[PDB]
């Protein structure tokens, strides 16, 4: 039981599937073949197992082009997936929200929703979906609303986690990744339960500042996004000193359903390369994910209110530590806390260390912490998405695309003003009671 | 001073007597077995009364549980049915205004084909009279 | 009135459960094993009121553990005694409540009483003459809270003639493990006004501020704070536990110390304040002195607040009768203004001569005093400063309640709190 | 022959009991295995014979809870007892007089009348019954008034004394005790013929006082109580003069049928550590009986009237040296008496001197001397019950324990405006005229 | 996504095609005889964009050659790498069409055109994922202008669904065949604008001025043009031929490109300028800063005469991408008054390691930019010199067509400037 299926769409759903899956094979002792020489067993509610030892992995790979899946196919990892897990089209969404949603997704929605049946059937207390997919591919924007709407159809309210990865144009973006990231947004917005966004400039500024890579490669990228993707997974996968359920996640992080979004920052982030310097404190590694320079999302948390943190630790941790680096932390002015929310903290520490992927760009560290801080600053990424939004929308340039896929322009409108009520929402949210 | 001793008893292992200090001053000297079972009863129907009065009290609280099972599988049930509907008129919305753009795009290349028809004929009417 | 059944729901219930195990087992003379080692009759001859009798002379708590998720019993099995309880009375899930008392209470706990009530009812039907029930359990989670208060209103039904008791740990921003805190307990407190006979409160601020302020601990754990409440529960139950010069039972306990249905929450206190390590000698005067300071309340509450409807000190350790009762004296004399005229003779003592591990005199508190309105006003300002913006309320309403019960279980804790300052407020004016 | 029955009811009573039996096997040379080697059949009043020649106590002890009574089954006096008048229930009062009056006490209230009967059955000439209870128990209060009810339907014309227990907050009481009290008084009031009341504060003072023991035992108490009960029912086991039959104490003690509520008071009592002791004289013990330090209760007969004063020597007197004793009263103080009645005596001496537990706190003096004078002072006693019961009444404090068995709120009142019509009742007595 | 069908219509369609499948042979390394010869796993990778796969590993073009006179097709059968197309591809007619557009339209290519229809069906049956197809042709002409538009429009009709794609070549009389090719060029953008997705507008006046003001070369032939025009055509389908940093796709270039429909007439760029067969080692710097020079533009527009909607810039050669990427954000900055600010991002960079023959180092531009309204409006005023005088008119109302056919095609003409400058003076406002 507590099983979780991990759903990759598009590209970067896939791309960014491929470390993750990389890095929890590594951290769990499982060869890329499946075979897992031997215990904790929490790595269950990831890998389902064969008669034959053989873990596999509880995930499905969607792409409506099958370059991308290919590499999977023929990859060092082809034998962690049954083919019929990797569920690939002819032709992709080509960046347009609207193939992905209709034209091109209709014809393979069906076969998605059945490999993911194939999987809720082997769960005897499936916890819910976590997907990863792009804001700005047509792909991962239009096939993801489309394929979250059916989960809703199919599985209810079961809990749909994202990890999205919002666009920046340093990472090689489309014009028209701003409309499809607002359809998407709009789209997915009551389907989705909590939705961890990942800025690619700030994986990138991190890349190039802390990891000293003057030009970062999509792996770069995707082995950091991994290693936080992993931090809040981990209290799923691992029995440590105090462990976090996903429903216990959302609880403690969304006070309102459509304020679901949560702001990522992971500490400590250092070069494998770098001179010696003994290894950091509980409480140096907490006050870190206070620092702008280690979020996820490029926003400013120190002119904002926060409503919940969660801090995920891992490793050398002791709870004493981390009660004595929370007590500093609750006397901070830097830090304001929504007047509604007595004691925004929820601590969760899971013992295994974290683990590098050899040859990688990190170092290995005895302890590290990823805090989830729900704030009205995460409100500055629509801020600037819904502002490019705007430029293009008020000449109508490039709806021409979506409205010859059968799309109406009432729907951009429509998209748009869900996304002013949202931003509306994180002010109201922010302001104080009477 | 005056005092009066009167043997009242005397007996093997005892002896008594009362002694008189001073006379008084006066001439003169100055439920059944159904009622007690009626009490004991009516006080056992009025505690038999008071538990089902508390019983009755959790059989409420029971049926109250009952009913926010229920309401909490309603509104999953209408969750998924308005999904259903709303993914359906989306989905068939899409459909018209696709084949509507399709079909609009065959009747302009329709009507080309009908005018170079025209032209072919305005050659014919043109050619014939010229040598 | 014999046999008492224990029951721990949730994390912090087992955890400070397996405590009080641990000491009284300590106490009793009764190894990890089950087997008595000790050299006193006096532990033995009430000790059928918590153990069940097994073979080979062994002793086994009657105790049933409870949880909507494996890793805490767990955690218990392995630890010190945790081979001593019963494995048939493991009785868990494997969803979590997700610290949701709607959870606890309608959905996941609702899946999981009728299998703890069948290991109740076993537990129950081999006591020759049952006493009630005694639940460890913390309000501010979704098991202990939750499910704790539905397994108290199943057991109600079943057993309405006997003693429902419980140990209650009421939460605090000071050590907190979830935001919605406010909310579990405000819900719990409503259960509880209802369904139980006499709840002691534990209150986590009062555990934190002794840590703190007393102890001059910096940064205290759920361990140093889970001292002081073992240290409370082996106090409290003294009378029940051993052969002394009162015959102790939980009814008498009830109907000498509530006077009030509804006004059945008690304010322990305990002297003097230990932390784990190499301690220090009280004395009589010293002991009844912190009768009445705050700085001794496990329920963050001052005395002198409000004031006592009845109180019970109990004193262990080999002390002077004749000094206990003077210096009581000398107390409710010197603090008459706390003390209700209108029931005489409402502060009672009693003294065991096995004092408890480590301490060579200790004096246990419990007080039902008005001043415990404090608590719940706490509980009661931090739920509305939530409620007032129905923040995380999707979480409740998704498992099927409604606001309407929110309102109702803030409602009925603000009379709790109105009928408490009633009865500070009359005086024996006739 | 005329047979007595004694009915030991709760705590309090069983242990009185024990204490009594143990002292009046002494007194007749009886074993604790009902063996007796051998004024002369007078004994069997107390005592029937067994076809064994096993003397068996005429005597039922009840109890709701069973440990009391259990002591007595494994105990020295076990084999004195047949099983059958030995009854116990399994769960107590809860010092509720409600619970032992209404709802448990029904249970077992046709048991203990069937063992009564089997007793009277044993009678050719019964006297009545010897009721010995707490007040504050709520056996001892709630089932006796049952019981008492129940032996007036059964046994019309029989006599029934009572040794209640007052209540004392110096000896194990609850907060409930006034409430138990003056419930049972109200009930038992028309089924009692003459009521010895017992003060714990008086027995523990003199206990403290008069044998140097710092804090008293039950067994302290008890043994002293039992030396006051058998210099009462000294005659009805020897061959006496004054109080033959309990109709007499009705006769010599209680001329007004509700004031019927003795004062006892008890000399010499002497620490048995107290060394080179010389005998008290007869006009020494008999001016100790005008001394409120060694009352059974606590109130000022100075301050009161008497109605009958009965002195009951034990010992070395001669009527020569108690009619001495009795002129230099008359003499010393202004005791006075009620108009109606004679200011004077009835005195009686039993030869046999008073028997000490060996081992016991007292020391074995020649002559002691119980007065048992009716006045009006013992008012007092009800005076400082009814205060304490209004107080606690005023608020209702505890009344839902009482309602919750079935009793009514207003049977409260009744019983208060029965005790304030009984306060009224020595009030009347206290001031006269035509 | 993958296979695309080739056309070329017309004497110019089929000579700038040759030198278009001589061009990018050689670099995929195929040999006139249809051999791989290269020694680069990254020249087949993507081969199957262009050529099909025969018997014995050769490698044929998805080319399909078009023409109503036997002349240049029989030039090109004879020419380097004749021997390569696939015979049956050849469809020809025998009558010409006179550099008339409605012989080619309306007459001698509407008998002519299911023939080739039923040739591109047959090539489409055979893609595994037909993206669409790319036409070589002149506007100039008759065939290729006439009966080029006549095969989109049917082709549109058979495969909506696909991308049309075209590099048109526009006429000046600085080069010249006809005084009509004002009037043929008019006729054929009114068909591009409403059945192209995307058109690269190769102009001969900005062909002619590069060869006679730039190379030096006082009389320059169609083949020195040519040289201009198959550098510019490698360069513009590199993202597509081959494995790169990014994925490729014509639908993905025309979302990315293509911000209002009508406005898809691409301005072409490349830099070196580079003399018909002649060898001379630019730099970065020197590279970026031809994309703003008018002087290195395919299209006679001068581009900072208006604004940047879109703007691709492809470096081919083995050379710094921090370099390319720190280049191009300069002259973003220094030029910003050149790109709509209402397009964020508007000016995407690829770089190719493969470098075309004979240079170490390339770039390519491709831009659609509102300064296009100038070859328009050349091709207006040309068009309306004739059209007030109805001179030659009786070659096309000879056809069949009406006076009222060549008003909407100015007219339409007309519109396509009219909205170019829209956007030329939008702000954001
Ligand atoms: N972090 C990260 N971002 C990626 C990755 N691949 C693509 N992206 C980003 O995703 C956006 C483009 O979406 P894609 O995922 O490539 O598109 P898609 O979902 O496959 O959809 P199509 O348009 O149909 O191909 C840009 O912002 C990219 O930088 C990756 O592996 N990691
Ligand atoms: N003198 C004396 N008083 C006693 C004794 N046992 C109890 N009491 C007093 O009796 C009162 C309490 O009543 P209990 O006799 O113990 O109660 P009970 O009759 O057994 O009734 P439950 O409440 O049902 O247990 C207090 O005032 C006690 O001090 C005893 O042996 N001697
Ligand atoms: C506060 C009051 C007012 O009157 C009381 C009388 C009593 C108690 C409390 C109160 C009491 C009882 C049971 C206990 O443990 C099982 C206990 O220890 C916590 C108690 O406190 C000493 C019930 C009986 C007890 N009676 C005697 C004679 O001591
Ligand atoms: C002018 C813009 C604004 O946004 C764009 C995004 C892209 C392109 C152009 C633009 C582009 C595309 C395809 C290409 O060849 C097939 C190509 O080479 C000519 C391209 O230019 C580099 C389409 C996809 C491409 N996406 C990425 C991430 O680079
Ligand atoms: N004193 C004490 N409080 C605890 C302990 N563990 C958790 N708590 C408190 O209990 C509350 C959370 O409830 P918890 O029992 O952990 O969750 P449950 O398993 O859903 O019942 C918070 O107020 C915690 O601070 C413990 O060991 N001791
Ligand atoms: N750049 C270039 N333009 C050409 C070539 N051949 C002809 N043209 C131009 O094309 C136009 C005439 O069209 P053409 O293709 O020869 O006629 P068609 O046979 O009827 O398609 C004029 O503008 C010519 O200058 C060539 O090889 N290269
Ligand atoms: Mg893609
Ligand atoms: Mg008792």
């Amino acid at each position: 039981m507590r099983e979780c299926i991990s759903i990759h769409v598009g590209q970067a759903g896939v791309q960014i599937g491929n470390a993750c899956w990389e890095l929890y094979c590594l951290e769990h002792g499982i060869q890329p073949d499946g075979q897992m020489p031997s215990g904790d067993d929490s790595f269950n509610t990831f890998f389902s197992e064969t008669g034959a030892g053989k873990h596999v992995p509880r995930a499905v790979f969607v792409d409506l082009e099958p370059t991308v899946i290919d590499e999977v196919r023929t990859g060092t990892y082809r034998q962690l997936f049954h083919p019929e897990q990797l569920i690939t089209g002819k032709e992709d969404a080509a960046n347009n929200y609207a193939r992905g949603h209709y034209t091109i997704g209709k014809e393979i929605i069906d076969l998605v929703l059945d490999r993911i049946r194939k999987l809720a059937d082997q769960c005897t207390g499936l916890q819910g979906f976590l997907v990863f997919h792009s804001f700005g591919g047509g792909t991962g924007s239009g096939f993801t609303s489309l394929l979250m709407e059916r989960l809703s159809v199919d599985y209810g309210k079961k809990s749909k986690l994202e990890f999205s990865i919002y666009p920046a144009p340093q990472v090689s973006t489309a014009v028209v990744e701003p409309y499809n990231s607002i359809l998407t947004t709009h789209t997915t917005l009551e389907h989705s339960d909590c939705a961890f966004m990942v800025d690619n400039e700030a994986i990138y500024d991190i890349c190039r500042r802390n990891l000293d890579i003057e030009r970062p490669t999509y792996t770069n990228l995707n082995r950091l996004i991994s290693q936080i993707v992993s931090s809040i997974t981990a209290s799923l996968r691992f029995d440590g000193a105090l462990n976090v359920d996903l429903t216990e996640f959302q609880t403690n992080l969304v006070p309102y359903p459509r304020i679901h979004f949560p702001l990522a920052t992971y500490a400590p982030v250092i070069s494998a390369e770098k001179a010696y310097h003994e290894q950091l404190s509980v409480a140096e590694i907490t006050n870190a994910c206070f620092e702008p320079a280690n979020q996820m999302v490029k926003c400013d948390p120190r002119h904002g209110k926060y409503m919940a943190c969660c801090l995920l630790y891992r490793g050398d941790v002791v709870p004493k530590d981390v009660n004595a680096a929370i007590a500093t932390i609750k006397t901070k002015r830097s830090i304001q806390f929504v007047d509604w929310c007595p004691t925004g903290f929820k601590v969760g520490i899971n013992y295994q260390p974290p683990t590098v992927v050899p040859g990688g760009d990190l170092a290995k560290v005895q302890r590290a912490v990823c805090m989830l801080s729900n704030t009205t600053a995460i409100a500055e990424a629509w801020a600037r998405l819904d502002h490019k939004f705007d430029l293009m929308y008020a000449k109508r340039a490039f709806v021409h695309w979506y409205v010859g896929e059968g799309m109406e322009e009432g729907e951009f409108s429509e998209a748009r003003e869900d996304m002013a009520a949202l931003e509306k929402d994180y002010e109201e949210v922010g302001v104080d009671s009477v | 001073a005056d005092m009066e001793v009167i043997e009242l008893n005397k007996a093997t292992s005892g002896q008594s007597w009362e002694v008189i200090l001073k006379p008084p001053s006066f001439d003169g000297v100055p439920p059944s077995l159904e009622e007690i079972q009626k009490k004991l009863e009516a006080a056992e129907e009025r505690r038999k009364y008071q538990e089902a009065e508390l019983l009755k009290h959790l059989a409420e609280k029971r049926e109250h549980e009952r009913e926010v099972i229920q309401k909490a599988i309603e509104e999953n049930n209408n969750f998924i049915k308005m999904a259903k509907e709303k993914l359906a008129q989306k989905m068939e919305s899409n459909k018209e205004n696709r084949e509507a753009h399709l079909a609009a795009m065959l009747e302009r290349l329709q009507e080309k084909d009908k005018h170079a028809e025209e032209v072919r004929k305005n050659k014919e009417l043109k050619e014939e009279a010229s040598r | 009135m014999r046999e008492i059944v224990h029951i721990q729901a949730g994390q912090c219930g087992n955890q400070i459960g397996a405590k009080f195990w641990e000491v009284i087992s300590d106490e009793h003379g009764i190894d990890p094993t089950g087997s008595y080692h000790g050299d006193s009759d006096l532990q033995l001859e009430r000790i059928n009121v918590y153990y069940n009798e097994a073979t080979g002379n062994k002793y086994v708590p009657r105790a049933i553990l409870v949880d909507l998720e494996p890793g805490t019993m767990d955690s218990v099995r392995s630890g010190p005694f945790g081979q001593i309880f019963r494995p048939d009375n493991f009785v868990f899930g494997q969803s979590g409540a997700g610290n949701n008392w709607a959870k606890g209470h309608y959905t996941e706990g609702a899946e999981l009483v009728d299998s703890v009530l069948d290991v109740v009812r076993k537990e129950s039907e081999s006591c020759d003459c049952l006493q009630g029930f005694q639940l460890t359990h913390s309000l501010g989670g979704g098991t202990g809270s939750g499910m704790g208060t539905l397994l108290i209103s199943k057991i109600r039904e079943e057993y309405p003639d006997r003693i429902m008791n419980t140990f209650s740990v009421m939460p605090s921003p000071k050590v907190s493990d979830t935001v919605v805190e406010p909310y579990n307990a405000t819900l719990s407190v409503h259960q509880l006004v209802e369904n139980t006979d006499e709840t002691y409160c534990i209150d986590n601020e009062a555990l934190y501020d002794i840590c703190f302020r007393t102890l001059k601990l910096t940064t205290p754990t759920y361990g140093d704070l889970n001292h002081l409440v073992s240290a409370t529960m082996s106090g409290v139950t003294t009378c029940l536990r051993f052969p002394g010069q009162l015959n102790a039972d939980l009814r008498k306990l009830a109907v000498n110390m509530v006077p009030f249905p509804r006004l059945h929450f008690f304010m322990p206190g305990f002297a003097p304040l230990t932390s784990r390590g190499s301690q220090q000698a009280l004395t009589v005067p010293e002991l009844t002195q912190q009768m009445f300071d705050s700085k001794n309340m496990m329920a963050a509450c001052d005395p002198r607040h409000g004031r006592y409807l009845t109180v019970a000190a109990i004193f262990r350790g080999r002390m002077s009768m004749k000094e206990v009762d003077e210096q009581m004296l000398n107390v409710q004399n010197k603090n008459s203004s706390y003390f209700v005229e209108w029931i005489p003779n409402n502060v009672k003592t009693a003294v065991c001569d096995i004092p408890p591990r480590g301490l060579k005199m200790s004096a246990t508190f419990i007080g039902n005093s008005t001043a415990i309105q404090e608590l719940f006003k706490r509980i009661s300002e931090q739920f509305t400063a939530m409620f007032r913006r129905k923040a995380f309320l999707h979480w409740y309403t998704g498992e099927g309640m409604d606001e309407m019960e929110f309102t109702e279980a803030e409602s009925n804790m603000n009379d709790l709190v109105s009928e408490y300052q009633q009865y500070q407020d009359a005086t024996a004016d006739e």
